[PDB]
């Protein structure tokens, strides 16, 4: 559940 | 990068392969067909590689090791594999030959090192920690990174990668007997995790986003009972008195109160019901486009929020338009105005909206439609602004999730699950149709690529192994030529999706598969031919 | 759900 250094911002919809 | 190296029945061969390719190229094994992940990840191999590790590791002088990365790294893609390949599986003396490799870096001299070379390799052990299932061996190790760890630290990209690792450790413990056995005793780990998240030095720093894991992972040790149980619940007290809900530290704060209220007693730490006074401090701003639309967000601007009103209002009208709605609702649907939750950005929606929503963020956002029928029901759609999204709104995926509102209230009866047969195709090819129009080149492009699908096969269409090419660009190609073509049997459908009839549905659209494939195939012709 | 490690972040 822990976040890695780089997310994703332009991702599709869930 | 060979592939095919890694997959000799020798484990010398192998070991070179590793060696002369290194960690860029042994990435491919993570994702490589079967037959290689077979090859390369057999019990012997895992055994030898281990052992030349183990002898490697402790030879280590530190400054970094291209070769130690690699092979920890393929110790680590191997049980990533196993864990998803049931063609893999380790024998029982393949994991104490890792962690004795494991054990010759943590006990070497230069294990603490702070260097970018070294995390690069460090950053491949600590999560082989995880991977291998060794949760539960190296705690003294993951207390000291956490007491370690400072802004000298902080400055190397892959250190933060490497002391980021100790919270997959910490999550995935949960699934390991002989850490859940422990871990509620391990009071000085609890006190430098505490520690660690009330850095006040990480506050807008790069290593933010460690510290506010490091809140989750202590709030979600209130799940385990010891010695460490009063550190813990201090520590996480003191997380909520320095910092709050929405302001300086409220990625930690809210990373704790999440683990906290999920697993403890929320009275315990006076955070109860903080979801909804933070709903009211983030989406702060209210406008409202008409009675069927309100915007609440974090920080648009007035230019922002007349955009949005106005290209979800022209895409309402061509909705109801093209669907022949009437503006009639589907039956048992009090749905009557969407609210639209906009954040300021991603980083914002994965911080807030969470909570706010009671919804997972690794994703692009959501429309929530919930229960249709049920008093009080709320239709939410959650998302958030990024610089890259269509202007003038600049709200992400904002057309495209809009229209999931509208065919869910005048369209398809009933909540997201009401669908007794598969209804992807549609509900995506609407959405798709409605928002883009005859504007999609993606579409146009996937049936110049050769590879199609026929009618049959885009109504079977599922979201699982999301195929977005099949659901999104099939999707809307089929919507598209019925409208364009059978007009007359969408709203023949329409008749049994608004009434919840899915076995009518279904018997409607099998005549469509028989009947119409090849003419789908002139009209996708026609679209080729007119894009050329 | 539990779910190993793919690939970590490189620097940009
Ligand atoms: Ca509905
Ligand atoms: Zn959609």
């Amino acid at each position: 559940e822990p976040s890695q250094q780089v997310t994703e911002i332009y991702q599709h919809h869930a | 990068c060979d592939v095919e190296a890694f997959t000799s029945n020798s484990s010398n061969d192998v070991l070179n392969a590793i060696k002369t390719q290194g960690a860029s190229c042994v990435n491919a094994l993570f994702s490589a067909e079967s037959r290689i992940q077979e090859a390369a990840f057999e019990s012997g191999h895992m055994y030898n590689i281990a052992k030349h590790t183990t002898d490697l590791a402790k030879a280590y002088a530190g400054g970094g090791s291209d070769e130690l990365e690699a092979l920890f790294l393929y110790l680590r893609a191997g049980y990533y594999a196993e864990f998803y390949n049931s063609k893999v599986s380790f024998l029982s003396w393949v994991t104490p030959a890792v962690k004795e490799a494991v054990d010759a870096f943590v006990n070497n001299a230069n294990f603490y090192e702070n260097s970018d070379p070294h995390g690069k390799v460090l950053s491949e052990v600590i999560i082989t920690m995880d991977s291998a299932g060794l949760q539960h061996a190296y705690l003294p190790q993951v207390t000291q990174w956490l007491t370690r760890w400072d802004s000298q630290y902080a400055q190397n990209w892959y250190m933060r990668n490497a002391v980021n690792g100790v919270f997959t450790i910490l999550f995935g413990g949960q699934w390991n007997e002989q850490f859940v056995q422990t871990i509620g005793n391990q009071t000085e780990l609890a006190k430098a995790l505490g520690d660690f998240a009330l850095r006040s030095s990480a506050i807008g720093a790069s290593d933010e986003f460690m510290a506010a894991n490091a809140g989750r992972e202590l709030g979600r040790l209130t799940k385990y009972s010891g010695s460490a149980s009063s550190t813990v619940k201090s520590k996480l007290t003191e997380i909520f008195a320095q910092y709050e809900m929405y302001g300086r530290g409220d990625a930690i704060w809210l990373g704790a109160a999440d683990t906290v209220s999920y697993y403890a007693d929320c009275s315990d730490y006076g955070i109860c019901n903080f979801e909804s006074q933070l709903k009211g401090l983030v989406l702060s701003q209210s406008y409202t486009c008409s009675p069927t639309i309100r915007i609440l967000s974090q920080n648009m601007t007035q230019d922002q929020h007349v955009a949005a009103c106005s290209k979800m209002g022209y895409e309402e009208g061509y909705f109801h338009t093209s669907l022949e709605t009437g503006r009639q609702p589907v039956a048992d649907d009090y749905n009557t105005q969407l609210q639209v939750n906009i954040f300021d950005s991603s980083d914002d929606y994965g911080k807030y909206a969470g909570p706010i929503f009671n919804i997972s963020t690794n994703n692009g956002g959501m429309y929530l439609e919930g229960d249709p029928a049920t008093p009080g029901n709320i239709p939410n759609f959650v998302a958030y602004e990024a610089p890259y999204a269509n202007p003038d709104h600049f709200v992400w995926n904002l057309e495209h999730e809009y229209v999931h509102y509208l065919d869910g209230r005048f369209d398809l009866y009933g909540g997201f699950g009401h669908p007794t047969e598969r209804i992807v195709w549609w509900s995506e090819g609407i959405a798709e149709y409605v928002s883009k129009e005859n504007d999609n080149q993606a579409a146009i492009d996937t049936i110049k690529d050769g590879s199609t699908f026929t009618l049959s096969e885009i109504f079977e269409t599922s979201y699982d192994g999301f195929d977005v090419d099949r659901i999104y660009r099939w999707g809307y190609l089929a919507v598209r030529f019925m409208f364009e073509r059978h007009k007359d049997d969408v709203n023949q459908m329409l008749i049994e999706t608004r009434q919840g009839n899915w076995a009518n549905y279904k018997a409607t659209i099998n005549q469509w598969a028989i009947l119409y494939q090849s003419e789908f195939e002139q009209w996708q012709q026609a679209l080729v031919l007119e894009h050329h | 759900d539990y779910a190993p490690t793919k690939l970590l972040p490189q620097q940009p």
